RNA sequence: ACUAUUCCAAAAGUUAAACUUAACAUGGACUAGCAAUUUCGGUUGGGGUGACC
């Protein structure tokens, strides 16, 4: 629910005026974790905020 | 978030205790270096256990 | 939308019992130079000008 989200943009956020479609893409950063089951260090470029949920999923 | 320290570092609390630190300091230091763990009631029982047997012996 | 900024966030440090830093990439509003859509009355001894509604 992040990658490739294309919405619409307005000026005063109340529109009697023009509406122009705007593109939105998620932020990408590197997250290094360690899997003991697979015995492998993993690198995830995935969603930042999701990692905050993963930390609560442990 | 709430984390369980495997060791005593600086001023937080006693070793094994569950304390809430900053997100950056917590995630970028404690977790990857094995200095601490997340908060799971399962191993929080281990917290209460080790702590109980600490002041005991 | 593109080329350059002001702030708060992401990422790093600092003290005491609340504050300072940006190398790469990516955001929210925001300030300039660039660009994007249309409008362009009527009456009228033709129209425009003038006058009038």
């Amino acid at each position: 629910g992040e990658g490739w989200v294309l919405g619409h943009r307005y000026v005063n956020n109340d529109k009697l005026s023009k509406r122009v479609r705007k593109v939105w893409k998620p932020q990408l950063f590197q997250r290094e974790l360690y899997s003991e089951i697979l015995d492998k260090r993993f690198t995830v470029t995935v969603t930042m905020r999701t990692l905050d949920l993963i930390d609560q999923a442990c | 978030l709430e984390l369980v320290l495997t060791q005593s570092v600086e001023e937080l609390g006693v070793r094994g205790d569950l304390v809430s630190v900053k997100k950056s300091v917590g995630r970028n230091r404690l977790l990857p270096q094995g200095l601490a763990v997340y908060a799971s009631p399962e191993n929080k029982k281990l917290f209460e256990e080790e702590k109980l047997l600490r002041q005991e012996g």
